[PDB]
C-alpha cells in the first residue's frame, strides 16, 4: 500500500525453491512483492544508518594568511632564509627578484626572495570512512492489508520497520496478522563503503568516492590530526605573485566552497547533522515466506454490499487502487474481488492485494489490481449485492512490453551486475546472465573509468561507426551493441 | 583547481539524483556552446584545420568537435 | 639611473627628423633612451590612475536562501502558483513529484511542485568600467645625472613625475638641468578599457575582459541597481534536488570566491583600495629631445684624481655601473670616462651615462656604461692620475645576437602590433612592416581567440606537421612559420 | 560553472604576471596527467579506439591525446 | 733567483710594443722573464688572498636524531599524523605496514604509519662564495741581483710582494735599485670565483665549482641561515628502514667526512683558517719594464778575480747557477760573464742575469745563465785573473724542442685558451690562434662537461677509430687530431 | 651519496695537485678490476653480448668495457 504512491514501483511475481526471491530495495525506489498463495508486501529502503564514523581526510576551503614575511638576499649569494620556514604552519615559496645598488645590494642581477606566510584555516570539510559492517538500513514493510489510509502513507505506523546490520545478517521480521518474513540482505556487497567518503561541509554532505576524494587539490591533514594546525600541501589554497620582479606577495584564495560544490555533480546529496543518514544506493536480499501467511485465508465470503468510498485510480504503471466499504453484516471476510472482460468470460485481470479483506466494520479497505489493457469490468462484491466497475486501461501488450524493457535497461545501467538478481528466482540461465553481465560491467568500468555522459554518447557514436565500418563478421554487431550500449548509458545517467 | 575534476562517472550513480543533477549535466555542453558563440573564429579555424587533416570525410567532424571540447 | 635596477629594461639608439622616437614604456619593464649629442633618459610608467569608474555589473559569490517556501499540485491540473512567483527576488523552480493517495491527491502521477526561496546575496563582487579618457598614466623620468641614490632608487625624489592624460595628450617634462623633453602620448590607442573591467572581490581587484566579464555564470545585477534586491541569473547559485521525486528542496551553494580565484588565471591583479590603480598594461608614444641639452656639456676636463666609491657591477643586460667620486679641485667639470681594449689603441665600449659630470666636491658619481665582450680596460681619470679598471664581461657577439632577437619575439609575442612601435625612427620599412603585422596579429586573434597555451603549443605542432605533409611551394615555408610562431607564443605565457 | 572557462587567451596579457601564474600554466597538464594515472584503463580504451580510426599513424596519437585530454 | 729552485719554471725573451709582454703567473709554478737590455726578473704567483666571504649554502655531513616518535594508523583511515610534522626541524616518512587485530585495530591490511625524529646536526661543512672585485693575489718579484743566498729562497725578504687587486687593476712595483716595473693583473678574468665556491670543512678547504656544490646530495641549509635548524633534503643522512612491514625504524647515516674527501677528487686544497688563502689557479696579465732599468750599468769591467763559491749546477730547464766572490779591489762592477766553445770564436750561450755585478766585497754573487747543449766554457773573469770552469750540458736542440713543446701543451690543457697568451707579444697571428683556440675550448667545454679521464680516453680513442675508419677527406683529419689531443687531455690530468 | 659523484670534469684543475690526486685518478680503474676478479661470470657473460650484439669487430670490445665499467 505504501508503494502505490512511489513512481518508480517494482513488481515480483515469483517464488521457488522454498519461497526464496532476491530483490534490490532503492532509497528511490521500492519493491511490491506477490505470490500465488502469499500475501503481497511492499518494501522500502527508506533510510541508512552509519555509525562511528572515522576521520580520513579533513580539507580547508577558506583559510587566511597573517605574519606576512618576507627576506631577499643578493644574487650568487645563495637563497634566503626565515625562522618561520621550520614550522610547516607557515608555507614559504621562494622566487627571483631584481636586485641592484637601489635595493641595497652590491651585484645587480636575479636575487632570491623568501615569502613566509601562517596559513591558518577558517573553515574545513571533513572526510570520514564507514566501515560496510556498522552499517544500519532502514527497510518499511507495508503489507497490503487494506486500511483506510495505507495507500502511500509515507508517515510510517502501517508498516513494520527492519534495522539491517552486518552483524546479524539473518533477521526476521513480524507483521500484525500476516506472520513472519525472512528478509536476508547483504550490505557489504551492494553499495560497499570501504571505496566511498562520507565529506560534510557547512552542513551539506556527501557521498564521495574515495579516489576522487584523496586526491582533491585542497590543503589537507590526516584525520589522525587533532590540532588542526599542519596542512598538507597548502599552495593549492595559497598564491605567490612576483609583480615587475621586485618583491613577492603571497595571497590566499577565496573560500572553495563553490567550488567544491561545483566539484560535486556527481556525488549524491546526504544528512549528516547528528547521524550519518544515507538516503541513496541499494540493498539486495533474499525474500523468504514460508513462515508468511494470508491474513484473513480462513475468512469466508461475505454475501453483503459494498460501497465506493475513493474513485478508481490509475497509477503510473497501470494498477487502479480502488476504496470500497463494506455494508452487510460478518465483518471478518474475504471481498470477492474479481477483474474481467465485457462479456465476463473469466477473470482477465491481475490483483495486486492478494486476498482483499475487511478487518472491521464501516472501515473503508484499499484493493490494488492491475486490470488487462482496453475496457473491463471490476467486481466488487456478491450476486445479490454487486458493484460493476468499468475501467478503461490505456496502453498496449506491445507497449508494456516497451517500458518494462527499458525499466529493465536503467535497473541494469543503475545497479549494474546487482539488477540481474532482482527478482531472480535461481537457475543455470540467470546465473550465467549474471556472470556474463559481471564481467561486461567490469570491462565496461576499466574502460569507462571516470569519463562524463557527453564523453560517452561521444565514444559510443565512435564506436558504433567503427562497428559500422567493420566488414568483418562476428566483430561489427558487437561492436554496434556495445555502441548501443554506450549510448543508453550516456542518454540515462544522473 | 578542484571545481575543474567533478565527480562524474565515477560509478557510484544510483536512482536518486545526484547533487547538481539538472544544471550539472548540461554545464559543459551550454558552456562550449556559448564559447563557440563568442569564439567564432576559433571554431571555423579548426573546422578548416581538421578538414584539411581528415581526409576522409568522417574524422574531420570528429577532430573538429574535439579540439573545441578540449579548450575549456 | 633608476632603470638600471630593472631586469626587463631597454635600450633605444635612434632620434631622427627633429629627435622624435616611440618607445612602449611598460609597467613591469623600462625604457633607456640614448642619442648621440643628447643627454640619456629613463622611462618607467610607474603608475596608471583610473578615475571616474562606473559600476557596470555586480556579480554574486555568496548568497543565502531564507523564507523557503514550496507549494505541490495535484497531477493533471497545471503548475502550482504562489506569491513569490511574481517577486523577482525569490528563485524558484518548478519540478514533478509522486502524488497520490498518501500524498492528499486523488489521482497518482507526476504533479507539479514548486519551491520559492528569498535570494539574499551576502557578499558579492564589484565590476567597474573607466572611459579610456578617464586614465591617468603616470611615468617617471629619472635622467643620468650621477647622483649616488639614483641607481635604481623606486622611492623617487630624483627623476619628474609625468601624468600622461588623454585629455591632454602632449605634455613636457622640466628636469634639473638637462632642459625639457616632450611626450605625446594619448592613451586612447592603446590598452582600450571599453572592453575592459576592474573587476573588485574581497580587497582584491583584477583587469579582465569585458566579454568575459558579461559571460559570467553568477547572479548579477546591473550597476544602476541601488536596491540590489533583484538579481538576474538566481540559478547559478542555488541548486532544486529532488531526492526520490518527493519533495523539492533548494540549497544555495557556497562562496564562488575560490572559483572565481581559479577562474582568473589569466587576469591581471591591481590595486584598488581608494583609487583605481592599474599596475599592468603598456603605453606606446612619442618622445622629442630636441628642446633637451646636455647638462655640463660646457664643461671642461677634470686635471684630479678620481676614488672608486663602489666597485663595477655588471646588469643583466651587460651594462656596468661604476661610482667613482672624484677627488681635485674644479668640481663642475667632465669626466674622461673610457673603454678601451687591451692594447688601449680606441674606444669600443660606448657609455651609458653620456657626459658623465661632477656635481659637487665629495659627492659620489655613477656612471653606466656597455663593455664590449671580453676584457675592457675603463678609464675614468687623467693621463697623470688614471683609474684604469679592467672587466670581463662574459658572452659573445652571437649571444648578444640572440638575447636581442629573442628579447624583441617576446615584446611582440607581448605587444602584438604595438611592439613595432618601439624605437621606431619613421620610415616606410617599419611602417609597412607595422601594417603587416597587425593584419597578421588580426588574422590570429581571430584564430587564435581564447586558446590556453596548451592548446596554443597543440595547434602550433598540428600546424607544423601539415606545413611539412604539404608539399606545394610557398604554402609549406608559411605554414611552417606560423607553426614556430605559435610554438614561440604558447611557450612564452605568463 | 564560474571557475570553468578560465581567463586565458583573452589577449589582456601583458609584460606582468597574471593572477595564478606559476600554478595556473600548468595546471590542466598537471590535472590531466592526474587523472590519466588514476584512471588508466579509458587511456589504454582511447589508444586502441584512435589506433583503428587513424589510419595515417598521425591521427592515431592526436586522438588519442585529444580523448585524454578533453575528459574533465 | 727565487725562480731557480722552482721546479716548473719559465723563460720569456720577447718585448715589443712599447717594452709589454703578456705573461700568466701560476702559484705552483714561476715565471722568469728577460730583455735585450732590460734586467731579468722572477714573478711568483706566491698567495690570493679572497676577501669578504658569504656563505651561500652549508651542508650537514654529520647529525644525530632525537625525540623519536613514531605513530601507525588504521587500515583505510589515512595517514597517520604527528604533532612534529608541523616542525620541519623532525624528519618523518610515511609508509605502510602490516596492521590487524594483534597490533590494535579492527580492520586486517596496509596501514599508515610514520615516524618524526629530531634532525640535529652536530658537525656540518659551509660553502662560501667570494666576488672577483674581493680577490688579492700576492706576486713576489725577484730581480736577478745575486745575494749570498738568493737562489731558492722563498721566505722572502729579497723581492717585493704585489697585491694585485681589481680595485686598482693598475699598479707599479718599485724594486731596489732596477727602477720601476708595470704590472695591472685584473684578477677577474682568471679563475673567475662567479662559478667557484669555498668549501671549508674541519678545517680543510676546497676550490669546488658551483654547480657541483649545489647538487651535493646532502642536507644543506641556506647561508643566510643563522639558526641552523631548519635543513633541506635531510632524507639523504637520515634513512627509514621497515623490516618486514612491521615497524619504521629511522637511523641517520655515519659521518660524510670521508665520503666527501673522495667526492673531491678534482677539488684543489687551499687553507682556510683565518683567511681564505687561495693557493691554485692562474693569473695572465701584462708587464711593462719600459721603466725598468738596468742596476749597476754605470759600473766598469773591474779588473780583480773571482773565487768560485758553490760549483756550478745544473736546474731542471737547462739552465746553471754559479756562485762566485768577488776578491780584487773596486767591489761594484760589472762581472764579465760569458759563455764559449773551445775555439772561443764567439759567445753561444746566453745569460740569464742579465748584467751581473758585484753589490758588496767579499759577498757570494750567484749567475744564472743557460749553456749551449754539449761541451762549454764559463768565463768569469778578466784575463789575469780568469776561472776557467768546463761544463758539459746533456742534451740537444731536437730534445729542447720536444720538451718545450710538451711544455706548452701541458700548459695549454691547464689554461686551456688562457695559455695562448703566456709570451704573447701580439699581431693577428696569435690574436686568430687564441681564438681559435678559445672556439675550440668552449666546444670541448661543452662536449666533455663533466667526465672522468679514464672516460676521456675512451671517447678519444673513439673518436680516433672513427677518424680512422672514416675515409672522407678534410674530415677524418680534424678527427685523428681531436682524438690525439683527448688522448692527451687525458693522460695529462690532475 | 656525494661519494658517488666526484669533482673530475669541472675543468678547475691547474697546475697545483688537486684534493686525492695520487690514488684518486686511478681509483675507478682499480676497483673495476678487482670487481671483474671477483665476479668473472658476470665478465664473461657480458663478453658473450657484446660480442654477439656488436658484430662489427670493433663495437664488441666498446660494448664489452662499457658493460663491465657501468657496472659497481
Ligand atoms: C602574528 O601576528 C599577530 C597579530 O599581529 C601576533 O599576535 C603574533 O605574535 C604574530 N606572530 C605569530 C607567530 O603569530
Ligand atoms: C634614494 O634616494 C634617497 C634620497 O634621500 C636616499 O635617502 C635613499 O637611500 C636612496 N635609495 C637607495 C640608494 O636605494
Ligand atoms: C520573510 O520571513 C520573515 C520572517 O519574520 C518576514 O518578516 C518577512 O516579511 C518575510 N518576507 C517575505 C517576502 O515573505
Ligand atoms: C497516514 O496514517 C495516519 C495514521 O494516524 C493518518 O493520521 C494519516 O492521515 C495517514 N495519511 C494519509 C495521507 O492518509
Ligand atoms: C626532546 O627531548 C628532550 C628531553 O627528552 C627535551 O628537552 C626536548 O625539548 C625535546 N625536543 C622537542 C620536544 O622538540
Ligand atoms: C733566505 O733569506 C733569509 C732572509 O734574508 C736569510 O735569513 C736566509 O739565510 C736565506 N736562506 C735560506 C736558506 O733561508
Amino acid at each position: 500500500m505504501r508503494c502505490i504512491g512511489m513512481s518508480n514501483r517494482d513488481f515480483v511475481e515469483g517464488v521457488s525453491g522454498g519461497s526464496w526471491v532476491d530483490i534490490v530495495l532503492e532509497h528511490g525506489s521500492c519493491v511490491t512483492t506477490m505470490a500465488k498463495n502469499k500475501p503481497t508486501l511492499d518494501f522500502e529502503l527508506i533510510k541508512t544508518e552509519a555509525k562511528q564514523p572515522a576521520t580520513l581526510r579533513k580539507y580547508c576551503i577558506e583559510a587566511k594568511l597573517t605574519n606576512t614575511t618576507t627576506e631577499s638576499r643578493c644574487p650568487t649569494q645563495g637563497e634566503p632564509s626565515l625562522n618561520e620556514e621550520q614550522d610547516k604552519r607557515f608555507v614559504c615559496k621562494h622566487s627571483m627578484v631584481d636586485r641592484g645598488w637601489g635595493n641595497g645590494c652590491g651585484l645587480f642581477g636575479k636575487g632570491g626572495i623568501v615569502t613566509c606566510a601562517m596559513f591558518r584555516c577558517k573553515k574545513n570539510m571533513e572526510g570520514k570512512v564507514v566501515q560496510p559492517e556498522n552499517l544500519e538500513y532502514t527497510i518499511v514493510i507495508t503489507p497490503h492489508s487494506g486500511e483506510e489510509h495505507a495507500v502511500g502513507n509515507d508517515t510510517g505506523k502501517h508498516g513494520k520497520e527492519i534495522k539491517i546490520t552486518p552483524q546479524s545478517s539473518i533477521t526476521e521480521a513480524e507483521l500484525t496478522g500476516y506472520g513472519t518474513v525472512t528478509m536476508e540482505c547483504s550490505p557489504r556487497t551492494g553499495l560497499d563503503f570501504n571505496e566511498m567518503v562520507l565529506l560534510q561541509m557547512e552542513n551539506k554532505a556527501w557521498l564521495v568516492h574515495r579516489q576522487w576524494f584523496l586526491d582533491l587539490p585542497l590543503p589537507w591533514l590526516p584525520g589522525a590530526d587533532t590540532q588542526g594546525s599542519n596542512w598538507i600541501q597548502k599552495e593549492t589554497l595559497v598564491t605567490f605573485k612576483n609583480p615587475h620582479a621586485k618583491k613577492q606577495d603571497v595571497v590566499v584564495l577565496g573560500s572553495q566552497e563553490g567550488a567544491m560544490h561545483t566539484a560535486l555533480t556527481g556525488a549524491t546529496e546526504i544528512q549528516m547533522s547528528s547521524g550519518n543518514l544515507l538516503f541513496t544506493g541499494h540493498l539486495k536480499c533474499r525474500l523468504r515466506m514460508d513462515k508468511l501467511q494470508l491474513k484473513g485465508m480462513s475468512y469466508s465470503m461475505c454475501t453483503g454490499k459494498f460501497k465506493v468510498v475513493k474513485e478508481i485510480a490509475e497509477t503510473q504503471h497501470g494498477t487502479i487502487v480502488i476504496r470500497v466499504q463494506y455494508e452487510g453484516d460478518g465483518s471478518p471476510c474475504k471481498i470477492p474481488f474479481e477483474i474481467m472482460d465485457l462479456e465476463k468470460r473469466h477473470v482477465l485481470g491481475r490483483l495486486i492485494t492478494v486476498n482483499p479483506i475487511v478487518t472491521e466494520k464501516d472501515s473503508p479497505v484499499n484493493i490494488e489490481a492491475e486490470p488487462p489493457f482496453g475496457d473491463s469490468y471490476i467486481i466488487i462484491g456478491v450476486e445479490p449485492g454487486q458493484l460493476k466497475l468499468n475501467w478503461f486501461k490505456k496502453g498496449s501488450s506491445i507497449g508494456q512490453m516497451f517500458e518494462t524493457t527499458m525499466r529493465g535497461a536503467k535497473r541494469m545501467a543503475i545497479l549494474g551486475d546487482t539488477a540481474w538478481d532482482f527478482g531472480s528466482l535461481g537457475g543455470v540461465f540467470t546465473s550465467i546472465g549474471k556472470a556474463l553481465h559481471q564481467v561486461f560491467g567490469a570491462i565496461y568500468g576499466a574502460a569507462f573509468s571516470g569519463v562524463s555522459w557527453t564523453m560517452k554518447i561521444l565514444i559510443g557514436v565512435i564506436i558504433t561507426w567503427i562497428g559500422m565500418n567493420s566488414r568483418s563478421t562476428s566483430l561489427s554487431v558487437t561492436l554496434v551493441l556495445v555502441g548501443i550500449v554506450t549510448l543508453y548509458l550516456g542518454v540515462m545517467v544522473q | 583547481s578542484v571545481a575543474l575534476v567533478p565527480h562524474v562517472g565515477m560509478g557510484l550513480e544510483t536512482r536518486t539524483e545526484t547533487w547538481m543533477s539538472s544544471e550539472g549535466a548540461w554545464k559543459h555542453v551550454q558552456r562550449i556552446e556559448t564559447w563557440i558563440l563568442r569564439h567564432p573564429g576559433f571554431t571555423m579555424m579548426a573546422a578548416i584545420l581538421a578538414y584539411t587533416i581528415g581526409t576522409t570525410h568522417f574524422q574531420r567532424a570528429l577532430i573538429f568537435i574535439l579540439l573545441t571540447a578540449v579548450t575549456p
